[PDB]
C-alpha cells in the first residue's frame, strides 16, 4: 500500500497561489499571471520536476471588508493570445472570446478548470535558453510555458462606500503527468523569472 | 570499437553505458541520417587537484564543428539524441572520482545577485564553462542528490570511461538548436584528484556524437 | 421536479475535495500526448535511486568537503572515523539527500533503507574498514571491540570498492533517534610511496522497494523575494 | 427527499458554459428546415477557398 | 439541467444524522485492521458479566 | 432485537466537544486540540472501552454576536505532523499541506471527516506508560494516540465592528470498532490529562 | 506439572486456567522460543487481615530477572504473551477471598492531587505496589465492577491457586518494554482474612512466565 505517494496524489493540493487585495473608489483590480513561480511551498513541489502537464482547477475566494454590500464580480481569464484590460471599464471586459465567469461574494466560491494550455506536449518548468532572437531575451521563459492572466473586476458601478476587496485564488492542478525528476533546491529562492542562489 | 560514420574510437574496457531515463534514440515515426553521426572529440581538459568541474551544453557545443555546424545554421528545427563517451585516461597510482552526469533543463543560476545570466554565461560554445559553485550545481540544487539524472561515475580505481546515450528530452518533437539547450553534460570532480610527486594534470576527454539526426 | 434538502456541510469550500468542476474551455483540443521519455507514476522512483551522503559533518567543513571522508595515514590507527544517525527527520548526514527532501514532505515514513559505501584511492592502496550498524536503542559504539560486536561487515579495499550496506526495517515516525551506522578503521592505510598518502570514502543512501510514505505535510526546508 | 450538497462553483455564470436551459416559448412549433444551398459545417470551408 | 426544490428540514443541522461526510485528507491510508484480542460488538456483553 | 445496543450506535452521538467564543479586533482566535478528554459526558463513555477506532466526523456550528457581518471562515485541521499557526496571519494559513475548509456564517454548518490518524491499529485511551525517555515524560500520554489541532479563522481582514464569535465544534465518530471494555469511573475527573481521583 | 523451558511448578490441583478475552498466546505470522518461556516465581507476599492488594506491572515486573531480564536491555521492541500462576497456600481452617485480575493498560491515578503519577510510582520492578484504596482501583473506577477485565477468584474455602493466560493486549504490533506496560496482575482481598489465634500471614505466591516472545 503506496498508493499516496503517487504523482498527481503528490502535487494535487489547492494551495494559495495569489492573494491580492484591491481598493474600490493596476487601476481599481488586479491582473496575475497564472504561474507557479509565486509561493516557494508549491514552487518547490513542482520544481522537482522537469516536464510537467496538467488541468488547472482555479478556486478564487472573495471576501469583503468596508473602510456590507452584496457584490458581484467577474473573472474574466484571458488565454497567452488576445490582450488583457488595463483599466476597469475598458472594451476588453466585455468580449466573448474569453471565458470570462460571474458570481456573487454571498456566493459558494468561483471554480474554473483551465485546460493545458500550452503548444508543446508539456509545460517546461525548468527552460535553459532564451525566449527571442535578441541576445538581451528572456532566459529561461519559455512562450509556449504561458497560461495567461486571470483579470477580476468588480461588475458594480461605483458605489458611496469606499471598501477594500480581498481576492484569494487556489489552483489545484489535476490530471498531473509528470516527467524527469530532479533534485530538491536547497538554498533560497531570490526572484520569481530565473533560479538564482544567494548562497 | 565504436564506429560511428566515417571515425572511431578505439575503446579498450567499454564499460556498461547507460541508457538514459530508460529509453534509446530512434527516428520520429529531411534526414542525412550518415554524416552527422560521428564523434565529435572536444578538447582535452585540465584537471587538476583543484579543479570545480565542467559543463557542455548540448547541442550548444557542437554548434562549430563538422556537418552539424553547418546543418545547424542552415536549417531551423533539430530532432537529435546523443551518446556521450567521457574517458579519462589515468595510471593505476592516481586517485580520484568524476560524477559523469547529463542534466536535462539545466537553468543555471548566477551568484548572489537577482540577474538573469546572459548569452555570454550560457552559450559557451565547443570550450564549456567551469563550475563556480559545484556543491549546489550553480542553481541552489544539490550535488548529493544529482544521481537522480542519468549519471555514471568514473572512479579512477576501478574504470576510466562513462558513456552516457541521450535521447531527445523534450516536450516539443523538433526544437530550434540555438535558441534552446536541453542536456548539459556535467563532469563534477566529487572526490578530487591526489598524488605527492605529480600533483599536475590527469587529461578528460569529451566524445559526443549526435545520433538520429532530422532537420527541416 | 425532485425534492431535495441541503446537508450541513453545503456550500464549503475544501482544500482537499476531488469533484468535476465545469471547464473554462470547452471544445478547445490539447495538444497529444506525445510520448516524452522517463516518466514518474510514483514519488518511490525518486527515493530509490541513490545519493551521497554527507557524511563528513564536522565544523569547518563547507560544501564539496562534507561528502568526503579523508583517511590517511594519519587516522588514529583505530579510533573512529565518523557515525551516521539515522535520522531523516531531524540534521544530520541525511537532511540533505533523495531520500532526505522527500521523507519530509511526510510525516509517517517506513521501510528499510539500504546504504553503498565506496573508496576513491589509488588501485594500489590497499586496507581494512568495519562497517557497523547499530540497532535503534543500541548504544553508539565507541571502540572497535564493542563495535565487531554489532552487526556489522569488514571491507578490505581491493577488489571490493563499493559495499552494498542494508538496513532493516526502522519504522521511525523531538529528538528521536533511530540507529546509528559506524565505520571504524580496522587496518592502518596502506599507499604506496607513489600515492598520495590521503584517499576518501563516500556513501550512498538509497531506499529498497518497500519503503513507504504516508500522511502528506508540508516540507520545513524553505521558510520565510523579488519580481 | 434526495440530499444533496453545494459543490464550489455553484450559482456562477459562466460565459462559456453548456447547458439545458428554460424555453421561454415551449410548444411554438419553429419554421422547418427547409433546405437552403451551400451549408457551412466547418470554418475551414472558408480557409480552402483562395 | 435538473429541476430540483427545497423541502422544509433543509440545512439543518440534526445532531443523530447519518450522512456521507467530505473526507478531509482522501486518499490517506489506514493503519490497518490488526486483529486485536477481545472485541465487543453489542453493549450486552459488557451486562452479561457478573 | 437489540440492535440499538450495538457499539457503534452506543457512541456515536454528535457532542458538543468544544465551545469557544474568540474576540475580533491564542491571538483573535482558536486553537482546539482533537481530544476526547473535554466534556465528561463523551469522556465516560469513550472510557469504557481500552482500544477505540473510529473516523470522526468535524461539524462546525459558528454563530455571531456584535458587541450583523456576513463572515467567512477557515477551519484548517493541522494532523500530528506539521505545524501550527500561532497568530491569526501566519504563513501556515496558506498551506497545500494541510486540509483547510473555507465556509461562510450564512451557509449550513462546516462538515469534514477526519479519518483515522493513529499510526497504531487503534486510539489507546487509556495507556500506560510514559511517552518520552525523560522520566520526566508525561504518563499516560501515547504520541501516537494525537488527532491534532483544528485551527480556526476568520479569512476577512480587519472590519470597523467589534465583535465575539462563538464556534461549537461537535464530533461523531463514526465506523467505530471498539476493544477491551472498562468498569466505568464512579469518583469525579479532577485534571483532562490524566485520571487522578479526589476521594 | 507445568514445565516450561527449563523450570517448572509441581501443582497439584491445576484448577480450570482462564484464557484471557478468549484468545490464547500465538506468534506473529528474532525469537529464542525457548530460554525466556519459564515460570518467572516473584517473593511470597505478606497477606495478613489488614492488608489491601498488590499490584505488578508487566513487563515492568520482569526487567530485572534472567533472560528475559537480559533480553529487554538489549532489544528495542519485544512481543510476548504471558501466563500468570497465583498459588496461595492455605489450610482449610483459614477464610477470605482473592480477586486475581489482570487489568490491560491500568493508568494509574494519585489521590486527592492533579499531578501525574512519576516513574518511581509506576514503574515498581519485581517488587511490586501496594493499592491505596483498592475500593477504587486507585483510578477512579469501581471494584464492584472489576470482573470485566480477566478475572479468577480464590476462595480459600474452595480453591488456592488461580491460572490466568493473558495473550499480546495492545494495538502497537510489537512495543517497547521499559516505556508501556500492557497487563497490570492486581490481587486485590475482597473478603479479608480471619482467624483468631494465628491471624498472621497466608503467603500468596506469583509465577509470571511469558509465552510466545518476540524481539528486535
Amino acid at each position: 500500500g503506496v498508493s499516496e505517494t503517487l504523482v498527481e496524489n503528490f502535487l494535487s493540493r489547492a494551495a494559495l497561489v495569489s492573494k491580492r487585495s484591491f481598493e474600490y473608489k493596476d487601476k481599481n483590480f488586479f491582473k496575475w499571471t497564472i504561474n507557479t513561480r509565486s509561493f516557494v511551498q508549491l514552487r518547490r513541489k513542482l520544481e522537482l520536476f522537469t516536464y510537467l502537464r496538467f488541468d488547472a482547477e482555479i478556486t478564487i475566494l472573495t471576501t469583503v471588508a468596508v473602510n456590507l454590500p452584496d457584490l458581484t464580480l467577474q473573472a474574466m481569464f484571458v488565454p497567452t493570445g488576445a490582450l488583457t484590460p488595463e483599466k476597469q471599464d475598458s472594451f476588453h471586459w466585455q468580449s466573448g472570446s474569453n471565458a470570462s465567469v460571474f458570481f456573487k461574494i454571498s456566493d459558494p466560491p468561483a471554480r474554473i478548470t483551465i485546460p493545458f494550455m500550452c503548444i508543446n506536449s508539456a509545460y517546461s518548468v525548468f527552460y535553459d535558453g532564451f525566449a527571442g532572437f535578441e541576445k538581451n531575451g528572456l532566459y529561461g521563459i519559455n512562450p509556449a510555458d504561458t497560461i495567461g492572466n486571470l483579470c477580476v473586476r468588480i461588475v458594480n458601478e461605483h458605489q458611496p462606500v469606499g471598501f477594500t476587496v480581498t481576492v484569494r485564488v487556489y489552483m489545484k492542478p489535476k490530471h498531473i503527468k509528470a516527467w524527469a525528476p530532479r533534485p530538491p533546491r536547497t538554498l533560497p529562492y531570490m526572484s520569481i523569472a530565473n533560479a538564482n542562489y544567494k548562497g | 570499437q565504436l564506429k560511428l560514420g566515417n571515425s572511431a574510437i578505439v575503446t579498450q574496457e567499454a564499460a556498461n553505458y547507460c541508457c538514459a531515463y530508460g529509453e534509446w534514440p530512434n527516428y520520429l515515426p529531411t534526414q542525412p541520417e550518415t554524416a552527422t553521426d560521428r564523434f565529435y572529440t572536444l578538447k582535452s581538459v585540465k584537471w587538476e587537484t583543484g579543479s570545480t568541474g565542467w559543463w557542455w551544453k548540448l547541442p550548444d557545443a557542437l554548434n562549430n564543428i563538422g556537418m552539424f555546424g553547418q546543418n545547424v545554421q542552415h536549417h531551423y528545427l533539430y530532432r537529435s539524441g546523443f551518446l556521450i563517451h567521457v574517458q579519462c585516461n589515468a595510471t593505476k597510482f592516481h586517485q580520484g572520482a568524476l560524477l559523469v552526469v547529463a542534466i536535462p533543463e539545466h537553468q543555471r543560476g548566477a551568484h548572489n545577485t537577482n540577474t538573469s545570466p546572459g548569452f555570454d554565461d550560457i552559450m559557451k560554445g565547443e570550450e564549456g564553462g567551469t563550475f563556480n559553485h559545484p556543491y549546489v550545481l550553480d542553481d541552489g540544487t544539490s550535488l548529493a542528490c544529482a544521481t537522480i539524472f542519468p549519471h555514471q561515475w568514473i572512479n579512477l580505481r576501478t574504470n576510466n570511461s562513462a558513456t552516457i546515450v541521450l535521447p531527445w528530452m523534450n516536450a516539443a518533437p523538433m526544437d530550434f538548436p540555438l535558441r534552446h539547450n536541453q542536456w548539459t553534460l556535467a563532469i563534477i570532480p566529487v572526490v578530487p584528484l591526489g598524488t605527492r610527486t605529480t600533483s599536475s594534470m590527469v587529461p578528460i576527454t569529451v566524445s559526443i556524437a549526435p545520433m538520429c539526426c532530422e532537420f527541416n | 421536479g425532485v425534492p431535495t434538502y441541503l446537508l450541513p456541510g453545503s456550500g464549503q469550500f475544501l482544500t482537499t475535495d476531488d469533484h468535476s468542476s465545469a471547464p473554462a474551455l470547452p471544445c478547445f483540443n490539447p495538444t497529444p500526448e506525445m510520448h516524452i521519455p522517463g516518466q514518474v507514476r510514483n514519488m518511490l522512483e525518486v527515493v530509490q535511486v541513490e545519493s551521497m551522503m554527507e557524511i563528513n559533518n564536522t565544523e569547518s567543513a563547507v560544501g564539496m568537503e562534507r561528502l568526503k571522508v579523508d583517511i590517511s595515514a594519519l587516522t588514529d590507527v583505530d579510533q573512529l572515523l565518523f557515525n551516521i544517525p539515522l535520522d531523516i527527520q531531524l540534521d544530520g548526514p541525511l537532511r540533505n539527500t533523495l531520500v532526505g527532501n522527500i521523507s519530509r514532505y511526510y510525516t509517517h515514513w517506513s521501510g528499510s533503507l539500504e546504504m553503498t559505501f565506496m573508496f576513491c584511492g589509488s588501485f594500489m592502496a590497499a586496507g581494512k574498514l568495519i562497517l557497523c550498524y547499530t540497532p535503534p536503542g543500541g548504544s553508539c559504539p565507541t571502540t572497535r571491540e564493542t563495535a565487531m560486536l554489532g552487526t556489522h561487515i569488514v571491507w578490505d579495499f581491493g577488489l571490493q570498492s563499493s559495499v552494498t550496506l542494508i538496513i532493516p526495517w526502522i519504522s521511525g515516525s523531538t529528538n528521536a533517534n533511530v540507529g546509528y551506522v559506524t565505520c571504524f578503521m580496522q587496518t592502518n592505510l596502506i599507499v604506496p610511496s607513489e600515492s598520495s598518502d590521503t584517499c576518501s570514502l563516500i556513501g550512498f543512501i538509497a531506499a529498497k522497494d518497500d519503503f513507504s510514505l504516508r500522511l502528506m505535510r508540508d516540507s520545513p526546508d524553505i521558510g520565510q523575494l523579488h519580481a
